[PDB]
């Protein structure tokens, strides 16, 4: 048989772990825990052939910068994640994450993934973000980035609303086989 | 599947530069999910040795681009310092390779195009592209994540003075990182005296009148980027009030007042940025006013003599009330 | 010896530039030894007009050594400025003769070899005149001009004037140095005069190529133990420059400015001398020194004795409540 | 009738007035009076002829610098004074006094006169001077000086113990007639 290794990288508290849990069990968790490393396994069907989908969850905080690349070996597709309402998390894509994975796992396709689309209309974030004179990333700005970073495609989703959530992993799997 | 695996785990754990905080938060794993870590560690391999980068970088120092891949080679050089095992760093910075040196040599090469705006120049103006030059600071920030390397940064003379020179770069993101960096070195023990010598150097090579005055221009006149102002304001607040001696505090405090800090901050207290307003108000609570402090000192001694006036008035009064009570 | 009312006496009493202090003692003289004075004034005549001295000095500004007899010309000018009727000074200093200027440019000329070892055609011609007394005599002339009320005012409004005097501290003679410091000390205490002295040392910083303000002041004061009377005027200049200030945040700025230059640890060694003027000047400075730490410790916290004073404030009231009730029991 | 005018100049509290009063009268004053200007006259006989000797006492304080030169005109001989126990008084001979008398009355002879010889050996004057790193003026150094300034002669004197006092004034009458 065959297996598809998928690693989710991204800034701390972007919602990597909820992204992985609101997908597999459709339960959106309440608890915030800084995730150290975790492994999930799900069998998925493509063209009547059983694939075992490997989901790897990594740490976002800078303390595990030395530990994180242990999840990297044998990766078929990467997920580079940021939140649409935190520009800090956005530009660490060009500064940290994309350069990190292209060092350790070159010639590995990856998707650009925006999370927390549901807060793009949230009132309390409207003022909080504008107060520091910045605004959330429009779909226009991110897909111009993915086009520069030689990313495969750009997808966005919310783990809470599950809107376009399944869509993320499926477009990701398609890139995994190339 | 070793039956007594504890020793291995520790050996391949402290080679990950983990804080005492995060290293036994982890020490309590299942025995199986501990072996799992030990075996990915040795299964992981380093693509390129530190000497490889030294060469390709040292050679960049001498029309069209052998500096073409400079931006990315430096960029994955940063990545290697940050995410490879700490052993890799020890080797990069050691005496045979002398990595910190050759690294510093290149930054100086790229940034003599930006320090001369406000020998043979040749290839420096093109290399002055903001992506080539700024990653270098990130390489240093990474070295300063490692304890032995951070002390190695403080006892190297030109290093810290060089970082201060990179404050001249026109990119707000770069400026803020420099200021964030200098802030850390400023508060570590004896590191305050190191930062001063760096800005003193900055005065002469830039040809300016007062010491940190090119900084004051940057802080005041740009209202575009907020987080720069945050890192900037925090650097200033540290350099003035982090000091041990309180005479030195008001000396340093006065020098900034002269640079029109207080008169600009009166207008900048108006911003509705939460992040800047908090750092500003923090500086404003810490200011000294030698005039006010002498006035409340007179007051003390004078209330001492009014407390002596109260101690004397109660004595005479109560003594006369008992003389009237006896005459009854 | 005609006896009118003697305010022909007033004219020669003014025109002698005497303090009001001394005019109180002198005006109440006998009548003969009062008119006797008046006619000595009218018999006394001035040898040379200021233009005579002006010309021969301006000519010195452009082998050479034809100036050799210059030193005496300066010495005879000083004598003229100090001891002649006050008008001679005004005539020297007015727009026509323009004395302060030509005088100042000559000092600048004699002094460009000593400010440099640290316009060249002269630079060579400067070293020989610098040996001479000329640099030190010239300063004595300014000392004379500044005791004259109107002339002293003309000096501070002159930009370069005081600024050249600050450079006059570099001359190799200890007595000359001391004169510069007493002088600059004096200009320092008049209203608004403080900033002019600092700006002079600011200019002094660059022209001498020195790191910090002063610091050259500090060296002459520090490394020379030869002359007693120099340090006295020196130490009191420092005592002035630091504690005379309006703003006390600026004062402690200045105290540190000198402290950093190693004043305080040197003064502990210099406190051993019992030269009376020096023992007084050092201790005079140490009594004025500030310690923000000290002011902060006794403004520690709470000021809780306020409510210990309130316990006292409540006590007098209550005691008085019993004494007025005693007037009622009476 | 002919007369010999003699003017006494020198720094304040050098002992000029005591020099003139302990000469004309044999009473030595202790009282300190700052003299503004004064006049004395004593008849002295030269070669059996009565000449009237004029003694003019002048101010030492720098306040009377503009007042003092009224006593100068028609001066036949000067007495320039310093104290042997005050070097301060000594160097004002060259920077202040001698050039002053030679401006107003050039080609008029003058004597160099040291006063207060009795304190050259007094302990409290030795110590007070030695504490400020100074030493009293030697007789060698005073005539070291005199020749250079073109003085007639150097004579020294003490008014307290009248001594070598008559000699000064004889040498003054001596320079007056040539
Ligand atoms: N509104 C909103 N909140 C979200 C979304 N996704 C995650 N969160 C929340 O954001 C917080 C962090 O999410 P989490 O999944 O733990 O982040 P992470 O990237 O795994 N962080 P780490 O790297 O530290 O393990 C959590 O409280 C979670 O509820 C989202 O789509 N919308
Ligand atoms: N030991 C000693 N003291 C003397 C001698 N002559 C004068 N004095 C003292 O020195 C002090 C000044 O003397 P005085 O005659 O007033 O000096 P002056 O030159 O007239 N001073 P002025 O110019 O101010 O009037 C006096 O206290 C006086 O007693 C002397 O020969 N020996
Ligand atoms: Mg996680
Ligand atoms: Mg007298």
């Amino acid at each position: 048989m065959q297996t598809i290794k998928c690693v989710v990288v991204g800034d701390g508290a972007v919602g990597k772990t909820c992204l992985l849990i609101s997908y597999t069990t459709n339960k959106f968790p309440s608890e915030y825990v800084p995730t150290v490393f975790d492994n999930y396994a799900v069998t998925v069907m493509i063209g009547g052939e059983p694939y075992t989908l490997g989901l790897f969850d990594t740490a976002g905080q800078e303390d595990y910068d030395r530990l994180r690349p242990l999840s990297y070996p044998q990766t078929d597709v990467f997920l580079v994640c940021f939140s649409v309402v935190s520009p800090s998390s956005f530009e660490n894509v060009k500064e940290k994450w994309v350069p990190e994975i292209t060092h350790h796992c070159p010639k590995t396709p990856f998707l650009l993934v925006g999370t927390q689309i549901d807060l793009r209309d949230d009132p309390s974030t409207i003022e909080k973000l504008a107060k520091n004179k910045q605004k959330p990333i429009t779909p226009e700005t991110a897909e111009k980035l993915a086009r520069d970073l030689k990313a495969v495609k750009y997808v966005e989703c919310s783990a809470l609303t599950q809107r376009g959530l399944k869509n993320v992993f499926d477009e990701a799997i398609l890139a995994a086989l190339e | 599947a070793a039956g007594e695996l504890e020793e291995r785990f520790n050996r391949a754990l402290n080679c990950m530069n983990l804080p005492p905080d995060k290293v036994q938060l982890l020490s309590q794993y299942d025995n199986e999910k501990k072996w799992e870590l030990i075996c990915d560690q040795e299964r992981f391999q380093v693509k390129n040795p530190p000497a490889a980068y030294i060469q390709k970088l040292k050679s960049y120092v001498d029309f069209k681009r052998r500096v073409q891949e400079s931006t990315q080679v430096l960029r994955e050089l940063e990545t290697s310092l940050r995410t490879n095992h700490i052993g890799w760093v020890q080797e990069f910075l050691n005496e045979e390779n002398r990595g910190l040196d050759v690294l510093l040599e290149y930054l100086a090469f790229a940034q003599c195009s930006v320090t001369y705006d406000m020998k043979a120049l040749r290839n420096s103006r093109i290399v002055s592209q903001k992506d080539d030059v700024h990653v270098c600071i990130m390489c240093l920030r990474a070295i300063m994540n490692y304890q032995s390397g951070f002390s190695l940064v403080m006892n190297h003379p030109a290093c810290v003075n060089e970082i201060a020179l990179s404050l001249n770069n026109k990119n707000p993101r770069t400026k803020a990182l420099v200021l964030e960096l200098l802030a850390a070195v400023c508060l570590v023990r004896g590191g305050h005296d190191i930062i001063l010598a760096a800005f003193d150097n900055f005065k002469e090579v830039c040809g300016e009148q007062h010491r940190f005055e090119k900084l004051m221009e940057y802080f005041r006149n740009e209202d575009s980027n907020i987080d720069f102002m945050v890192a900037c304001m925090q650097f200033i607040n540290i350099v003035v009030h982090s000091v041990e001696n309180m005479n030195f505090r008001v000396f340093l405090q006065y020098e900034f007042t002269h640079l029109g800090l207080d008169l600009y901050l009166e207008r900048l207290r108006l911003t509705e940025s939460d992040k800047l307003q908090v750092q500003i108000q923090a500086y404003l609570d810490n200011i000294f006013d030698v005039g006010a402090l002498l006035e409340d000192t007179e007051t003390k001694n004078a209330v001492l003599e009014h407390m002596e006036e109260l101690q004397e008035q109660v004595a005479l009064l109560t003594e006369r009330l008992r003389d009237a009570e006896n005459e009854s």
